[PDB]
DNA sequence: GGGACAAAGGGCTTTCAGAGGAAACCCATCCG
């Protein structure tokens, strides 16, 4: 019900991430996966060519399975055995790519630190679920990949409605009075 | 806190208003220290904290949905296809004016050190903006405490960003403590190996992330202790400011 | 063979601001209004290609306008631009074909386009569709306290002139090393009272409206890149099609759904090659690259 | 086969404004006041089709009105029109397709739509329900510093007259490329003492009005739009019925749910394409193409 | 002249995938 999925993943080019560059340009192929991040409820995210998969006989792909009710800590742990320990965990593999992507200085004691900043997977879709449900008219609305929005991201293809952001406009100082 | 410098109701055009993934709006003080910073090299004098407040603002387009900024083919593998409608990646725009306060620390006049900050503000940019207007510099000297409410005073009227810390996380805070999150640091992933397609060979590279905290915006006549307006570089690659996490 | 690097960038020289309205009269241009949006909702019917059976039925829109009031009869427009210099220095990457590329460079004449650069603003290119319907246009332009004020008509078709030339050779100064200089741009034109007047509008996704124009606290006003669009309409230095573009790599216009400097050999990045690889280019090839050059941008592939 | 763009679209040509209502005396016309709007509140009954039941209870609405005062009788209408030229010039697209379409079009004869047009402002067309109940209408037309009056009746029926052909050979001259010409109109009432106006109503969503008008600065005023579609009501040109309506695309009354110009090889996408497409039109249909094409609208998909 | 590699460019393209969803906030002082 897993492993074949898993062997449909490995043989594709796949990776699984955490943390990517890919959210603030499409042409970007940054993948990196950090260990120290990963909890009850961390959210990840994975990036095959052109999405394509296999869906399964109800109709699901990684993205969903995985993310469904927490499975992937039932599997990273090793408490499906470590036949399908071993297989995900090769996956996780980094990936540099700086092509198109911010670059800034940063003071470090004495010197400077030059950073390149990329976003993370869990935030956006932890943020969208959990707030979609608790009623915050406070934010905007972002759609990425754009007209075929299937070859940015797995969540990107199946989160088609958007993903949220925060609105950070300040109070504004009316003017013809005092303040 | 003994000299400082005031340069108010400042006109900026074309703010990127993208801090973040999920942060839209106001450009972190992180932007505001590194404009201090920049400062500080070019002119060659030493500054210690760096104080902001917002005036106007507004991001452009409405409620939700904000905008988007019509691209361009400008890349060395087109040609043929390159007529008609080059892809998006969007990036949105803002515009605002803003209030700026220095801490100098600058003894050998009084009249020189407004001349070299309007030599680099005309010459300088907000978070990738234009700068349209600004008014004439002034400097105020503060010896004690008691004073400092004056040089605060005197940044009226603007809205200042005060810290207020996190407890859990931005998410569940924002909907019970209803404040907003800002980036107030970055933390290091992994070393960047190949050098060759970075714009320094000699500074160290890494990946980064941001790292959020929970801020609040008051009025400058309610602040309780300045020290809590001023942000400046700490340890670990975070911004903090003086008087910590702001109480009332 | 000095390969081109992988990233190459460059700031942009020209800084324009956002152009705000105002509207006044013809003999009292000292006391200015501000002019308002609104919002109205129109009817009308279905017309559109390859649906004729849905053609009987009606249509109701909303959207927005700015117009004079009836009391004014004159429209001002102001805004500002900042003109710097440091051209030849990359924002990223270049320790080579940067100095080759300026070292191939610096010989053509800034002269000419600092002359353009100002006459777009001068004659009257800079505001868009506004324009029609008005029997006289007057701009007023400032510098280093110097004032000017030109009632010049034929936009196209760049021809000599008196008064444009104190600007352009201090143009042409600034461009070729130098600080900043800034100009400060007024329109008044003679639309009549109630006219229409075309502020900028943006691309925003579906909302209660069809139609939005860009604003500033209520305001009406004009984006910053519309404003430095029509400031670079110069290259006229191409095989045909007079009435002259914008200067972009790969020169298209997107309106018109057409591509000038295609595949024929006329192109920024292969001029860009051929320049510093040993031939020198003839003078509108030099005068087409720095121009762009002066334009930002980030060139890579 | 030349296809159409899929973006393609055309300015409008023809812009007027919004109305002006003031109440003037038929002898001492120099001197105007304004006309408020107001609110009222009424009682009636309630005869819906199909209930019968709920005929016996009462109705209370709330509305606006405006009318003349008691001391004046004579309704005022005042406004200006603008026409300006350089048709056939598409605003977005059209490098082969609309030089093709310019091409085939360009003989017709300008000199009858010119000639309609002025007579639909000078016979009276432009004010609507408010010329029922008026034993005199009178029209002012002011253009190059050259005053024209008119009093003709046969709103319908285009017939020859001498002053119309003055303005129209005017027109017609800017209309085949030039700049642009301006109308100052003012219509001349005989409604009488306390007679009601008939101001522009508006289209609101639900709120305690059941009607409320078009007001300016709390002025009785009419949609510029509405002025506009009295102007081109000039589409005589199909098969039948007489007293013509305005042109549009699948010429279409919504007022009276019938769509003319349906599915029957008369279209304004049809004849547009088969122009280019080898085989031209008659004079009837090009008339109608140019007229469409003064209009705006978008033309591709 | 034939074989291999790389780059650039175009075109034959074309492969890939897919319907959620509901609502106007933060906040009152210096100065002539």
């Amino acid at each position: 019900m897993i492993k074949e999925m898993i062997e449909d993943f490995i043989s594709k080019g796949g990776l699984i991430f955490t943390h990517s560059g890919r959210y603030t340009n499409t042409n970007n192929s940054c993948f990196i996966f950090n260990k120290n991040d990963i909890g009850v409820d961390t959210k990840v995210d994975m990036y095959t060519p052109k999405s394509a998969g296999i869906k399964n006989e109800e109709g699901e792909n990684l993205w969903q399975v995985l993310n469904k009710a927490n499975m992937f800590y039932r599997i990273y742990s090793g408490e499906l055995g470590e036949e399908l320990q071993y297989l995900l965990k090769s996956c996780c593999t980094a990936k540099e790519d700086v092509t198109t992507l911010p670059q800034i200085y940063f003071k470090n004691g004495e010197g400077y630190d030059i950073l390149v900043p990329i976003g993370n997977a869990h935030n956006l879709i932890s943020g969208t679920e959990y707030l979609w449900e608790h009623k915050y008219y406070n934010t905007f609305t972002q759609k990425l990949g754009g007209s075929n929005p299937q070859n940015c991201t797995h969540a990107c293809n199946k989160m088609r409605g958007g993903f949220k952001q925060f609105n950070c406009t300040p109070p504004q100082v009316e003017d013809n009075y005092n303040a | 806190m003994r000299k400082f410098i005031i340069v108010k109701n400042v006109k900026v055009d074309g703010i990127n208003a993208k801090s973040s993934d999920i942060t839209v709006g106001m450009p972190p003080a992180t932007t505001f220290c590194g404009l201090g910073e920049t400062m500080s090299i070019k002119t060659g004098i030493v500054v210690k904290a760096v104080s902001y407040g917002s005036v106007k603002f507004e991001v452009r387009g409405s409620r939700f949905n904000t905008s988007v900024t019509k691209f361009a083919w400008q890349d060395r593998g087109n040609g043929g296809k390159a007529n008609n409608n080059s892809p998006i990646q969007p990036k949105p725009l803002a515009d605002g004016v803003f209030t700026l306060c220095f801490e100098v620390e600058w003894e050998d006049c009084a009249e020189v050190l407004v001349d070299k900050v309007t030599n680099f503000i005309n010459t300088a940019r907000i978070a990738g903006g234009t700068i349209a207007s600004f008014n004439k510099p002034f400097v105020k000297v503060a010896k004690d405490a008691e004073e400092l409410a004056s040089v605060k005073n005197a940044m009226m009227p603007c809205y200042v960003v005060v810290d207020c810390g996190v407890e859990v996380n931005i998410f569940e805070d924002a909907v019970n403590r209803k404040l907003q999150p800002m980036v107030n640091g970055y933390k290091k992933l992994e070393k960047i190996v190949d050098n060759k397609h970075m714009r320094d060979k000699f500074t160290p590279a890494y990946l980064a992330t941001p790292t959020y905290t929970m801020i609040g915006y008051k009025m400058v006549s309610n602040v309780d202790n300045f020290d809590q307006a001023l942000w400046q570089y700490g340890e670990n690659t975070k911004v903090k400011t003086i008087g910590g996490i702001y109480n009332d | 063979k000095l390969k081109a690097p992988a990233v190459l960038a460059y700031s942009r020289k020209i800084n324009p601001t956002n152009a705000l309205m105002f509207a006044v009269n013809w003999s009292d241009r000292d006391n200015t209004t501000a002019v308002m949006v609104g919002t109205k909702t129109v009817a009308g019917t279905q017309s559109v290609r390859g649906n004729p059976n849905d053609a009987d039925k009606g249509n109701i829109q909303t959207v927005n306008f700015a117009n004079l009031p009836h009391n004014k009869n004159t429209l001002l427009v102001k805004y500002n631009v900042k003109f710097v210099g440091d051209v030849f220095k990359a924002e990223l990457g270049g320790g080579e074909y940067s100095n080759t590329l300026q070292t191939a460079l610096e010989n053509t004449d800034f002269g000419t386009l600092a002359y353009r650069y100002v006459y777009n603003i001068a004659a009257g290119r800079t505001l868009w569709r506004n324009r029609v319907g008005a029997e006289s246009i007057e701009t007023v332009i400032t510098v280093n306290d110097q004032t000017f004020t030109f009632s010049d008509l034929l936009v196209n078709e760049f021809d000599e002139d008196v008064d444009v030339a104190e600007i352009a050779d201090m143009v042409a100064g600034v461009l070729s090393g130098e600080g900043f200089v800034t100009l400060k741009v007024e329109h008044y034109m003679l639309l009549g009272e109630g006219s229409e007047v075309f502020p900028s509008q943006e691309f925003v996704e579906n909302s209660k409206l069809s139609k939005q124009l860009f604003d500033l606290n209520g305001q009406a006003a004009m984006h910053d890149q519309k404003i430095g669009n029509a400031i670079r309409t110069i290259d006229t230095w191409y095989e045909d099609a007079t009435t002259p573009i914008a200067v972009e790599p790969y020169g298209s216009v997107v309106r018109n759904g057409v591509a000038y400097r295609a595949g024929n050999k006329t192109d920024l990045f292969t001029l860009m090659d051929g320049a510093v690889n040993g031939k020198s280019l003839t003078e509108e090839d030099q005068m087409f690259v720095t121009a762009n050059l002066i334009r930002g941008g980030v060139f890579g592939g």
